[PDB]
Parts: structure tokens; C-alpha cells; sequence
């Protein structure tokens, strides 16, 4: 998280690191959304131009964490995988469209004051709160530099607020074709302001809190963008409620 | 299938539970009515 600030205890508690067996090291960023059910990126799992291709073996799920490196013992749960889904249309040729995966836990997870699920959206929460100007909150222990070669690592879990941006703006900033299952964030140039995921943020949680039942709603998945922080370039997000539908396809269904 | 979670998603043991407000969530909130 560029430009962010380190999270406070049990702020994000659907907060999920995926982590790698071997080597060891963070791959990606993932929320929890049941107590048996992970959300992430499908590019942090699949992305055949790297030869990138994990299998459930391959990886382990850590929730309720703070620290980045601490092993927290007593208050963070480490959880094997049973299966992953890989949304089947996710397009990793050209834009990352449909940049969405699920993943099931062996058991499920009891919930603590640092492990909770965060909502997905409604129809009634998406038209209300998918505006442009409107502010979402991006987590994850990801690079703190947009800069260069260390890029900055974070002792302890980076929290950022960033605005969503019109979709013509989007549009503009990217040679990519955009599609309506993705939106963008950040501030703009002349906004002074600063702020974005990074490399490490991937597959973690955009989030919104409901003016309505003041719940908060995971609006969107860290999944690409083009130079961190870099004012003039955006970060891009899956649109989860857009991709509800296979969402609950998955989860009723295994 | 889902699991439990859904009826109790989006409230935080640490914060909305106990009243209590984290550092930068009035950002967001003011961010909906404000503009
Ligand atoms: C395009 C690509 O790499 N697809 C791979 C497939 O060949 C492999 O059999 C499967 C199981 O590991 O994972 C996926």
C-alpha cells in the first residue's frame, strides 16, 4: 500500500494473506467471506504469461493477522486449501476481465475478534455506493514505494481510502480495453492527495462502508494497475457485484 | 456451500460492535454525502 498508514487491531478482520509453502513469501492479498470461503484475484493464482499456475497444495491461507512477518500466535489461524475456482472466463490474454477466483478452506474457520467476514453487495448497496468521487478502503501488506528497485516493505497490515474515478477517466488513463467488469481508483493529479495497492495488494479487498446498515461490503478485488501511486494512472478493480452471480454459482455448488 | 457468516458479515468484533469508530471511516462515509 502506497501513501497509506498502518492499520489499527481488528480493522480489517476479513483481512487474508494467501502465502506461498515454498519458498516461503506473500503471494497475494484475499478476504474472507464465510467461514469457509476465501475471495481473490485470479491472476495471483493463474497467469500463464509468467507460467504462474498454483494448486491447492501449493499454498496456505493466514487470517487475522497484524504483523507481516510475526507468526501470531493465538490470533492468527493458518488454513489449507480444499479447491480453487477460477472464474471460467477470466481473460488473462488481454485486460484480466473477470480477474476472480474462489477458494474453499479443508474446515472452516471460527470466527474471533481479528477473523470476521466482510458482506458482498446487493443490488440496492452497488447503485448507491459505485459512484464516481465515492471512497473505498484498500488493505494488504504490499510494497509501501511506488518508486523503485526495495519498493518498501510494511511492518504490520497498510490501510489506504481512495476514491472511485469516472469511468471516462478510466478509460482515458489505459491503453487496456476496460470492461464493465472492472472499475478504477485513486486521486487524480490535481488532487494532492496520494494512495494506491501495489505489488503485494493483489486479490485484497476494496471495501465500502454501508451508510444504510453502516455494514461493510467488499465492492471490489485488488487487480491491476500501471505503476503504484503513480498520479495519472489508476488502479483497476473486479467489480464483485457484477460477478455476484458465479460468486453464489461456486459457493452452491461445492 | 456458503457456511456460516452471512447473517453477522460486515460488523467488526473491535468496532461496530463495541460503538466504537476506527481512525478513517468518516472519510468514507463523509465521501457518500458530501459530494
Ligand atoms: C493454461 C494452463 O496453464 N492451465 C493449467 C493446466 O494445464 C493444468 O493441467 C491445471 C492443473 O494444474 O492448471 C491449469
Amino acid at each position: 500500500i502506497v501513501e497509506g498508514s498502518d492499520a489499527e487491531i481488528g480493522m480489517s478482520p476479513w483481512q487474508v494473506m494467501l502465502f506461498r509453502k515454498s519458498p516461503q513469501e506473500l503471494l497475494c492479498g484475499a478476504s474472507l467471506i464465510s467461514d469457509r470461503w476465501v475471495l481473490t484475484a485470479a491472476h495471483c493464482l493463474l497467469y500463464p504469461p509468467w507460467d504462474k499456475n498454483f494448486t491447492e497444495n501449493d499454498l496456505l491461507v493466514r487470517i487475522g493477522k497484524h504483523s507481516r512477518t510475526r507468526y501470531e500466535r493465538n490470533i492468527e489461524k493458518i488454513s489449507m486449501l480444499e479447491k480453487i475456482y477460477i472464474h471460467p472466463r477470466y481473460n488473462w490474454r488481454e485486460n484480466l476481465d473477470r480477474d476472480i477466483a474462489l477458494m474453499k478452506l479443508k474446515k472452516p474457520v471460527a470466527f474471533s475478534d481479528y477473523i470476521h467476514p466482510v458482506c458482498l453487495p446487493d443490488r440496492e448497496t452497488a447503485a448507491s455506493l459505485l459512484q464516481a468521487g465515492y471512497k473505498g478502503r484498500v488493505t494488504g501488506w504490499g510494497n509501501l514505494k511506488e518508486t523503485w528497485t526495495g519498493k518498501g516493505q510494511p511492518s504490520v497490515l497498510q490501510v489506504v481510502n481512495l476514491p472511485i474515478v469516472e469511468r471516462p477517466v478510466c478509460k482515458d488513463s489505459t491503453r487496456i480495453r476496460i470492461t464493465d467488469n472492472m472499475f478504477c481508483a485513486g486521486y487524480k493529479p490535481d488532487e494532492g492527495k496520494r494512495g494506491d495497492a501495489a505489488e503485494g495488494d493483489s486479490g485484497g479487498p476494496f471495501v465500502m462502508k454501508s451508510p444504510f446498515n453502516n455494514r461493510w461490503y467488499q465492492m471490489g478485488i485488488v487487480s491491476w494497475g500501471e505503476g503504484a501511486d503513480r498520479d495519472g494512472k489508476y488502479g483497476f478493480y473486479t467489480h464483485v457485484f457484477r460477478l455476484k452471480k458465479w460468486i453464489q454459482k461456486v459457493i452452491d455448488q461445492f | 456451500t456458503f457456511g456460516s457468516g452471512e447473517a453477522d458479515c460486515g460488523l467488526r468484533p473491535l468496532f461496530e460492535k463495541k460503538s466504537l469508530e476506527d481512525k478513517t471511516e468518516r472519510e468514507l462515509l463523509e465521501s457518500y454525502i458530501d459530494g
